[PDB]
DNA sequence: AGGTAGTCACAGCTGATTGCGCTG
């Protein structure tokens, strides 16, 4: 009666990608997809009642991905592959936004572990989990959705687990430091599917037998709110916490309260 | 006339056939209104607050080996104190707790004000064995509150709570005078009574704006140390009110790097015991002292810590998600897929952002009014 | 106007009396067949009954012959009753009106949650020869003064004052209850004793927390006034008496509280609590069965050794009412 | 005496429920009423 | 908040004054001696504790201290508004029961009401 | 405590007993180019089977996912609790009390809005500096002798070197407002 | 071989007796 969910998002910003394929490096994209369908496969081949779900982040929006070889697995894997040529294909840069939406993915897999849990018929209990494979850099943008997403995901005890490849990400570590989750960073890129197999394939119960690496150093540098830009010292307000770089006389949060 | 002298209610007459089936459709009626039970607010009450450097005196009379409340009055207080200290920091980030101990006609100050939770408990804790004699002096417990409290700053309101389990106490002047002197500083004062109501209890509250309540038994006495956790209205805008305070990353030393510096805490420094000198921890962003607890205001240069996650927690209050516009389903001619869950819309209603216009059906809105506090398409 | 103050009833908007004094089959007082003849000599509206199962008696039928009423109201919390003469009250006062459902009642919340538990003891050794040596009625005191009921009551007690709950310990068969309630040296109530000391031990029972638990003998088998509790330990019922195990059950609700009824294994008293449970289940209760108590052994009970629980038999016997 | 309590125990704590039901624990919170939980 | 009657307040008998009336009263209105001297008791008794209740939001305690007043000849003559609170739970109980029904009654009458 | 702190500071002549007392008292359309360019390699694209992982690969993830390794280091500070003997933890405690009341001190002067406070900021950054020369440099040559793999006396040294940056800039601004 | 009125236990009520208290 144990139904695992895993959610799997994936960093398909085109930018990040192409700059590494112009590095002509021995990891890309094509196989960082080939690892996530392979960790997928291996996720349903653990167990029957196990769920999958793929969700591609993207600059434009959130796309839901999902002779030999099993049935379902052949199925997956080819609406995986179509789905993920019709996002990057007909991708078209059409304005100057480079930042991945990777807080709207999130909130799109909460809204389907949402709605999966509903249709889990009550003799069973449906753990979830979030893994999160970042490419791009950190989004400042986003910190008070992105808060709001680790605060959701904690509400209904969901993990959420970060791979990151290249650059570290802040709010990836409060992620899942917050929810309970696993923070890696993959020294070797075409390392990541044995890491994923390694670290992430096993659920929260099997990770208490495992010895698993312990947590990175997490910061917990706040955004400003008219700066957007991390800090260190700033000044907080008493009434609304809204969080300055700079003394002002008169609050602008405290404004909109008359 | 009566209500119920009149006709016989028939409920069962909602339902009706007129192709022989209908209920089918009336129970699917039923099973949509049962949901959306709620008003889209957990909390529906203050959306906001201000700093409150409340002050809690409990009674150490002789009064307080009553058992009245199992297994003497002491002992219950204490704990309910605990649990109170954990919901009150819980719903206030940057508020700051002080303890005081009245007893044989002196006020003992148990406690400094500060915002750490554990040092309250552990003081608590050690308070639990204390020896119970004398009579309470409320003239000193609030002479203490009033000259710690005078010098701070105007914007944050200055609370005392008071825990009477006595109906005695001896006042080494009038306390009426300082009454005044509280209603002048604009020091609200509350007391919690465990016996009976005290006229200068009364007098105290009603003058100083708090509110005086008698125990009618744990239950009770938990229902109002809960309400006392709830913030008190703000004001629109006072002045500059604004605070200095640090964000320390919690950054451990790793030996894989060269830069693995182990150092003691701060806060474990004054331990009897070996101080943790673990590998890293909280370090000020100021003067790089070290810290393990948080938020736990900086020694050495006086800066605030505090963690941003807990003050970010409750930033959904200030700006709420309007309610999406409820749109029958054969009126909407759009795509037929929810943009949270990309489930197949089937109900009768579907409900329509104002911003972006997209698509969410009855779960998603719920999820998103309820706990996600965000539209995902506006995210985008 | 129950003949102890007299409170002028002649002349009244309300008048409250009580049954076994509207239908007196012998002389009567002056005063009171003053107040009959007034009484008996207008038209009433609403006359109220109370505890309505016991009207189909053969002097309470009657009281409802005697005076003249409109409407006639019935009240009670356990219309069960054995002799089938419930059937007759659908035409004695009317029909069932009003069936309140006890299961959606606790669930708002407004009824306590009473936990029902049916714990068994096994008979001892000694106790089982004496109970299946004898039948001719002589067989009620051994299974209610079997010595693993009477460690398993002092058990309960105990836990439970140790938690402050309120107890109130049922116990027909005063005989056993003598015994029963000095050997804990606690509080009983015999059930002739006074009006007065009956009163204050109700009264001291709820506002004292160095006596909170009490013994009642067939009195509390009413409505009575008695205080808010938390716990029921009854031992030795009546017979059949679904009505008498209803209304005991209700003197706990107003998991909040729970209640507990002791029986000796292999006697009737099973038999018994069997068949006075099925109006509480068919109300929705459940009596889950237990058969050892956590940490008998590891406190020290009464009859701990072999000598006393022989002894008891001695004394358990030398009732020889012939 | 010594002897005495053990016997009477024996006797009394496994008379009928226990010599069968012990046998099947060997061989193999919410309705648990608060002494049983302790 | 409390009245306390240390026991049944009785005028002197002595001075000769208060005998010439109960002999008159006993001579002319068939008023019996005993009769009179309960009434003027629970009378006195009465009037100085009743002036613990002015107004509807006022409450106060009333106690009895004397095994006398259990009796029903001094109960009765107590007004109509106290009767009826004095409940026959309450008519004898010690010191200790008589704290215990205090200290609820205060507790209880503690809590806010309405008009 | 306190006494061994007077006389570490009094007597060693780090500061004077008038001061102890007192204060106790992105690129160009390269980018776009680049874009197409993956565009179009992605544009015909197949799933692999060999090229997924290879041995070489998953042993080295075993290894540095071993203990030992990289991510799971074993090491980590052994017996810090038992290393550097209690009696140099306690000197080293007593430092660390020394330079938290020190830069108390200094914190409590910052900001300094008065000219009395520019000399009083002076002499604890020499009070700072004759603690330094006097206690943590026999320290740190201690430590040599001993070779101590832990880097103790590091975080002294960034508490330091911070409390010197924040004072050489604060005068760096003052003789700016005067130009 | 089967079934209903006495009968016992335990409680209630009301109707009288009958036995102790009844003034600073
Ligand atoms: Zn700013
Ligand atoms: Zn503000
Ligand atoms: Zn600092
Ligand atoms: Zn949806
Ligand atoms: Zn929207």
């Amino acid at each position: 009666d144990e139904l695992n969910l895993l959610v799997i998002v994936v960093d398909a910003n085109p930018i990040w990608w192409g700059k590494q394929a112009l590095k002509e490096s021995q990891f890309t994209l094509s196989k960082c997809i080939d690892a996530v369908m392979v960790l997928g496969n291996s996720h349903l081949f653990m167990n029957r009642s196990n769920k999958l779900a793929v969700i591609a982040s993207h600059i434009q929006e959130s796309r839901f991905l999902y002779d030999g070889k099993y049935e379902l697995l052949t199925s997956a894997n080819e609406v995986i592959v179509e789905e993920i040529k019709d996002l990057m294909t007909k991708s078209d840069i059409k304005g100057q936004h480079t930042e991945t939406l990777l807080a709207g993915s999130l909130a799109k897999a909460l809204c389907y572990i949402h709605r999966m849990n509903k249709e889990v018929k009550d003799n069973q209990e449906m753990k979830s989990r979030i893994l999160v494979i970042k490419a791009a850099e950190d989004s400042a943008l986003q910190y008070m959705n992105f808060m709001n997403v680790i605060f959701a995901a904690q509400k209904q005890n969901i993990l959420i687990d970060a791979c990151v490849l290249d650059s570290d990400s802040g709010l990836l570590q409060q992620a899942c430091d917050i929810t309970g989750g696993l923070y890696l960073k993959v020294p070797q890129m075409p390392s990541l599917l044995q890491y994923l197999l390694w670290v992430f394939l096993p659920d929260q119960d099997q990770r208490s037998q495992l010895i698993l690496p312990p947590p990175v150093h997490v910061d917990y540098r706040a955004a400003c709110f008219c700066h957007r830009n991390l800090i260190e010292i700033g000044y907080v307000c008493s009434v609304c916490l809204s969080i300055f770089c700079n003394f002002s006389p008169i609050c602008t949060t405290c404004e909109t309260a008359f | 006339t009566k209500r119920w002298e009149g006709g016989y209610e028939r409920t069962w007459e909602i339902l009706k056939e007129d192709e022989s089936g209908s209920l089918k459709a009336t129970i699917e009626d039923i099973l949509f209104k049962a949901k959306r039970k709620r008003v889209f607010e957990h909390h529906g009450q203050v959306r906001l607050g201000m700093m409150r450097h409340l002050y809690v005196v409990v009674d150490g009379s002789r009064t307080m080996e009553d058992q009245d409340l199992k297994p003497n009055r002491l002992t219950c207080t204490l704990k309910l104190l605990e649990y109170f200290v954990e919901e009150y920091f819980d719903q206030n980030p940057i508020s700051q707790i002080g303890i005081i101990v009245t007893k044989s006609k002196r006020a003992e100050k148990l406690t400094e004000l500060s915002g750490n939770p554990r040092k309250h408990i552990t003081s608590l804790k050690k308070a639990v064995d204390m020896t119970c004699h004398g009579e309470p002096s409320l003239y000193n417990s609030l002479s203490i509150a009033m000259q710690t409290l005078k010098h701070m700053p105007g914007h944050t309101s200055r609370e005392v709570l008071i825990i009477f389990s006595s109906l005695t106490t001896c006042d080494p002047s009038n306390i009426y005078d300082l009454i005044k002197t509280l209603k002048a500083a604009k020091i609200r004062v509350s007391v919690i009574g465990l016996s009976a109501e005290v006229r200068v209890c009364t007098v105290l509250a009603r003058e100083t704006g708090g509110t005086y309540h008698v125990i009618l038994d744990e239950s009770h006495y938990k229902e109002l140390l809960t309400h006392h956790v709830s913030p008190p209205p703000a004001s629109s805008s006072s002045e500059c009110s604004l605070i200095r305070m640090g964000f320390p990353q919690h950054t451990i030393a790793s030996l894989s790097d060269q830069d693995a510096k182990p150092s003691f805490s701060m806060a474990h420094l004054d331990g009897n015991t070996e101080p943790g000198l673990t590998l890293g921890g909280y370090f000020c962003p100021q003067c790089r002292a070290k810290y393990c607890e948080l938020p736990v205001e900086c020694k050495i240069c006086g800066l605030t810590l505090v963690s941003a996650p807990h003050l970010a927690r409750s930033y959904h209050h200030l700006f709420p998600l309007d309610a999406f516009q409820e749109i029958p389903l054969e009126e909407y001619n759009g795509e037929r897929f929810c943009y949270g869950c990309q489930g197949e819309l089937k109900d009768q209603h579907v409900y329509v952002c104002a911003v972006c216009q997209n698509v969410f059906c009855v779960d998603c809105d719920v999820f998103v009014h309820d706990s996600l506090h965000c539209c995902p398409g506006c995210i985008h | 106007f129950t003949s102890d103050a007299k409170d002028k009833p002649i002349g009244c908007s309300v008048a409250i009396s009580t049954y076994s004094m509207l239908g007196h089959t012998t002389k009567r007082s002056w005063e009171a067949e003053r107040v009959m003849e007034w009484l008996k000599t207008q038209e009433w509206g609403l006359m109220i009954l109370d505890e309505v199962h016991t009207i189909p008696a053969k002097m309470f039928r009657r009281v409802l012959t005697i005076v003249q009423a409109h409407c006639k109201l019935g009240l009670t919390a356990t219309l069960v009753r054995e002799d089938d003469k419930i059937v007759d009250l659908n035409f004695l006062i009317g029909p069932k009106l009003y069936e309140a459902n006890w299961m959606e009642l606790q669930n708002n919340g407004y009824i306590a949650k009473v936990q029902c538990a049916e714990v068994w003891c096994p008979m001892s050794p000694e106790f089982y020869r004496e109970y299946v040596a004898i039948k001719t009625k002589k067989r009620i005191l051994l299974y209610t003064m079997n010595p693993n009921k009477f460690r398993a009551c002092q058990f309960l007690i105990k836990f439970h004052e140790r938690r402050n709950d309120k107890i109130i310990v049922f116990a027909d068969n005063v005989f056993a209850l003598k015994e029963y309630a000095i050997r804990l040296n606690k509080p009983y109530i015999y059930g002739p004793t006074s009006q007065g000391e009956r009163m204050q031990i109700l009264q001291n029972f709820k506002h004292n927390p160095k006596i909170n638990t009490i013994f009642i003998s067939k009195v509390g088998d009413t409505s009575f006034d008695l205080p808010e509790a938390n716990v029921l330990i009854q031992i030795s019922s009546h017979g059949g008496s679904r009505r008498q195990e209803a209304q005991r059950l209700g003197r706990v609700l107003r998991y909040n509280a729970f209640f507990y009824s002791l029986v000796s294994q292999d006697t009737q008293e099973m038999a018994y609590s069997t068949k006075r449970q099925r109006f509480l289940v068919d109300q929705g209760y459940s009596f889950k069965v237990i058969t050892k108590l956590a940490g008998m052994e590891e406190e020290d009970l009464a009859f701990s050794t072999k000598e006393e629980q022989q002894q008891l038999l001695q004394k358990v016997l030398a009732a020889t009412d012939l | 005496g010594t002897s005495s309590q053990a016997e009477a125990a024996r006797i009394l704590a496994a008379s009928w429920p226990q010599n069968r039901e012990d046998e099947e624990k060997q061989k193999l919170a919410s309705h648990l009423f608060p002494f049983e939980k302790l | 908040r409390a009245v306390i009657m240390f026991g049944v307040p009785y005028v002197y008998t002595q001075s000769r004054i208060l005998k010439a009336r109960l002999e008159y009263l006993r001579d002319q209105f068939q008023i019996r001696e005993n009769d009179f001297l309960t009434f003027d008791a629970m009378r006195h008794a009465a009037q100085c504790v009743g002036r613990a209740i002015r107004g509807k939001t006022d409450y106060g305690l009333m106690v009895f201290a004397d095994k006398r007043f259990a009796r029903g000849d001094k109960r009765g003559k107590l007004p109509r508004w106290i009767q009826e609170h004095l409940t026959d739970a309450n008519l004898n109980l010690t010191v200790d029961e008589g704290v215990q029904v205090a200290k609820y009654f205060l507790r209880q009458m503690a809590q806010p009401f309405h008009r | 405590v306190l006494f061994q702190l007077y006389k570490d500071l009094v007597v060693s002549q780090v500061i004077s007993a008038e001061e102890f007392w007192a204060n106790r008292l992105a690129t160009s359309q390269d980018i776009i180019n680049s874009f197409q360019s993956i565009r179009q390699e992605m544009e015909a694209y197949t799933p692999k089977l060999t090229q997924v992982l290879s041995s070489s690969a998953a042993s080295s993830t075993i290894t540095a996912l071993s203990p030992g390794g990289a991510l799971m280091q074993g090491g980590t500070q052994q017996a810090i609790n038992q290393m550097v003997p209690n009696d140099i933890q306690s000197e080293l405690k007593h430092l660390y009390v020394a330079v938290g009341e020190l830069l108390r001190h200094f914190w409590s002067c910052f900001p300094v809005n008065t000219p009395f406070l520019e000399e009083k900021v002076v002499k604890m950054k020499s009070n700072l500096e004759r603690f330094q020369v006097t206690k943590l440099c026999p320290f740190q040559e201690k430590i040599r002798r001993q070779y101590l793999s832990t880097n103790l006396v590091s975080h002294i040294e960034e508490m330091l070197q911070t409390a010197y940056n924040k004072l050489h800039t604060w005068q760096s601004r003052r003789l700016m407002k005067k130009t």
